[PDB]
């Protein structure tokens, strides 16, 4: 549950160094960029997700 | 263990790998192999950030009624002006149309703030 | 199996992967580990 904490809240940086403060709406916008999806899909469809 | 040793000689040493806790803890730069008895001592050169500072964010910037989405970067603020920086370092920049992307309106974005997007072509018309 | 599990705790949970059929089927979003007796149960959030 400590690793379930920092994955949802603190981002991807908790194991690579000191923990940042990343909001959850800004996590999945940059997790779509690895698979080739921009930020147009997340912010409009956020009620459907 | 030798198949895990030959994997780190191929992936970490010979090229750049994006893997986490494989080529060493943190962001991978390079790897230096060193020979030992019955093994290879690895030297992992890593990129670790240190000093952090809390900033004020927002997902989008509303200007003319259309939402301005960031292309590559984040939206930060010191409490007065909104800056465009990156996730790995602090380099404040003037907000331009080349660093922003126009999609949608301002109504469907939760947390959108109002600012003035600077167009560099507008002072260059009369000058 | 534990070295396969310790890789997927490092790659899938603590980071983002572009892989197919490693962090789960489809494009990888994020992974949620759960406690299990004599093992570990992964929850793979995928993009289909």
């Amino acid at each position: 549950s400590a690793l379930l904490a920092g994955t949802i809240t603190s981002g991807w940086t908790f194991g690579a160094g000191a923990a940042l403060q990343i909001p959850f709406a800004m996590q999945m916008a940059y997790r779509f960029n690895g698979i080739g999806v921009t930020q147009n899909v997340l912010y409009e469809n956020q009620k459907l997700i | 263990s030798a198949n895990l040793a030959a994997t780190k000689m191929s992936e970490c040493v010979l090229g750049q790998s994006k893997r986490v806790d494989f080529c060493g803890k943190g962001y991978h730069l390079m790897s230096f192999p060193q020979s030992a008895p019955h093994g290879v001592v690895f030297l992992h050169v890593t990129y670790v950030p240190a000093q952090e500072k809390n900033f004020t964010t927002a997902p989008a910037i509303c200007h003319d009624g259309k939402a301005h989405f960031p292309r590559e970067g984040v939206f930060v603020s010191n409490g007065t002006h909104w800056f465009v920086t990156q996730r790995n370092f602090y380099e404040p920049q003037i907000i331009t149309t080349d660093n922003t992307f126009v999609s949608g309106n301002c109504d469907v974005v939760i947390g959108i703030v109002n600012n003035t997007v600077y167009d560099p072509l507008q002072p260059e018309l009369d000058s």
